[PDB]
């Protein structure tokens, strides 16, 4: 039985094995192979290494298990911590670079389920800001794909404890807007349920899903860490969004969005010592500086992103 | 919510994987791509619970065996109602089962899968019902991943029997 095998990981805490051909000398090209998708499915995501303080997209040429190998070394490059703290594993997740046009086109299931269950993770872990009906929205959308059909007698009253609204809302307002929602995520649920218009094909609703979070400013954005000074001068640590749609930045500690930048409507310029990028926020007379290790990637991603419109 | 570590066991081809990701995902799984190991979590509600069932979907041919059982709450041993050999294989993974968890009280499910090839079957499923009575009236059904018959039916059973 002899071979050699690794854990792909999805958001949501399942795998596949897959078979590495060549040792810790595989590529993401090959892994990708491994996995049961078709050149449909797989255009659209990609091998990502994650610990909990980093994550990185890999590319075809990537050889996946020697950045696992390599990964002290890389979070001392990269990051402030401690190397010996966290062990990486290996995700399929959406490619960063994805235009948001093409993901419109998909019709593939398993694509859509795949592009929802990321989508869900964020949603809950408070990445995605949007208005409160939104979120609302998409609380009911989670309640008819994971609880199916409202129910008068199951749904009715005191259902929506603080447990099942965990899996429905972002954390970051598990406590604080959500159990004021209640009334307004089950009468949507009850809407969606009793809707003879709305399909109930489950890949129907999580692309439902999917509209609903595309237009959120932060959908499918890589995330990095760094920090910005603010006046009298204090550190706060924030997560920087890059997405196919611009900058955004996120107060780490709350996940509140600070800034939020379109292309074209923002420059940038990377530090002289790679450890550093300014903001100027063209046409909005606005500036500012965030010092990260990450701040070549950022850049370099950037840039990508930003030159893929045309 | 509790969660329940469920194991698809069997031979190889008898639709392990497609019974899971139909159960899943909804989706049927037509290309026969062997597994190694794959594990997949759902939420579903069984007797009005809110449950995490982690399934783990084996390989039909595997030292791993041992350490699934050992972790494993339920089990569904399948067999292709296609394949005679598929069917023979149970006993010995029934066996294994009791053996290593050292008792007659596992949650367990035989699966005639493949009922959609009602043409091709090689088995009856009177054979099938035999075989479940025999193994102390274990729960039995038959089951198309194509079709959808009874896939759901073989997680909700095993987490019945675990909550017993
Ligand atoms: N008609 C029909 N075909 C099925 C059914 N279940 C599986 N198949 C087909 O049988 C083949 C093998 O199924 P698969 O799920 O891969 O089997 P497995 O038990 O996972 N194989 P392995 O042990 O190697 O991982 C596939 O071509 C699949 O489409 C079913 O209920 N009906
Ligand atoms: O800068 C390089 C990157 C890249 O080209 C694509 C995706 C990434 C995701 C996370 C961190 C870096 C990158
Ligand atoms: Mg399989």
């Amino acid at each position: 039985k002899p071979y050699e095998k690794v854990r792909i990981y999805r958001m949501d805490g399942s795998y596949r094995s897959v078979e590495l051909k060549h040792g810790n000398n595989t590529t993401v090209q090959q892994i990708m192979e491994g996995m049961r998708l078709s050149q449909e499915t797989q255009q659209y995501f990609t091998i990502w290494i994650c610990s909990e303080n980093l994550s990185l997209q890999l590319k075809p040429y990537h050889k996946p298990l020697q950045h696992v190998r390599d990964w002290p070394e890389i979070l001392a490059e990269l990051t402030n911590l401690d190397p010996q703290r966290e062990t990486p594993q290996l995700f399929l997740r959406r490619d960063v670079r994805l235009p948001l046009e093409v993901e419109k086109q998909i019709e593939d299931p398993l694509a859509i389920l795949i592009l929802f269950d990321e989508a869900r993770y964020n949603l809950l872990k408070g990445f995605y800001t949007a208005p409160d009906a939104k979120l609302i929205t998409l609380a009911s959308l989670l309640l008819q794909i994971v609880y199916g059909n409202y129910e008068s007698k199951k749904h009715k009253q005191g259902f929506l404890n603080e447990e099942n609204l965990k899996s429905i809302v972002p954390v970051t307002k598990l406590k604080s807007k959500a159990p004021h929602w209640t009334n307004r995520i089950l009468h949507e649920y009850k809407n969606l349920s009793t809707s003879e218009g709305v399909s109930k094909e489950m890949h129907h609703l999580q692309r439902m899903f999917l509209q609903n979070c595309w237009e959120i400013p932060t959908y499918g954005a890589a995330f990095f860490t760094g920090q910005i000074f603010t006046k009298n001068h204090k550190v706060i640590p924030v997560y920087v969004g890059v997405n196919i749609k611009g900058l955004h930045l996120l107060n780490m500690e709350t996940k509140a969005l600070l800034i939020s930048l379109k292309y074209g409507c923002f420059m940038w310029q990377l530090g002289d010592t790679d450890t550093c990028f300014q903001i100027h926020s063209m046409e909005n007379k606005m500036s500012f500086i965030v010092h990260t290790k990450q701040a070549g990637l950022v850049v370099k991603l950037l840039m990508k992103l930003n030159g893929q419109l045309m | 919510m509790r969660e329940y570590k469920l194991v698809v066991l069997g031979s190889g081809g008898v639709g392990k994987s497609a019974l899971t990701v139909q159960f899943v995902q909804g989706i049927f799984v037509e290309k026969y791509d062997p597994t190694i190991e794959d594990s997949y979590r759902k939420q579903v509600e069984v007797d009005a619970q809110q449950c995490m069932l982690e399934i783990l979907d084996t390989a039909g041919t595997e030292a791993m065996r041992d350490l699934y059982m050992k972790n494993g709450q339920g089990f569904a041993l399948v067999y292709s109602i296609t394949a005679q050999s598929t069917f023979n294989d149970l006993q010995d993974l029934r066996e294994q089962i009791l053996r290593v968890k050292d008792t007659d009280d596992v949650p367990m499910i035989l699966v005639g899968n493949k009922c959609d090839l009602e043409d091709e079957r090689v088995v009856g499923k009177e054979q099938g019902q035999n075989l479940a009575r025999q193994w102390n009236n274990c729960a039995f059904l038959e089951s198309s991943a194509k079709s959808k018959i009874n896939v759901n039916e073989i997680f909700y059973d095993l987490v019945r029997q675990i909550n017993r």
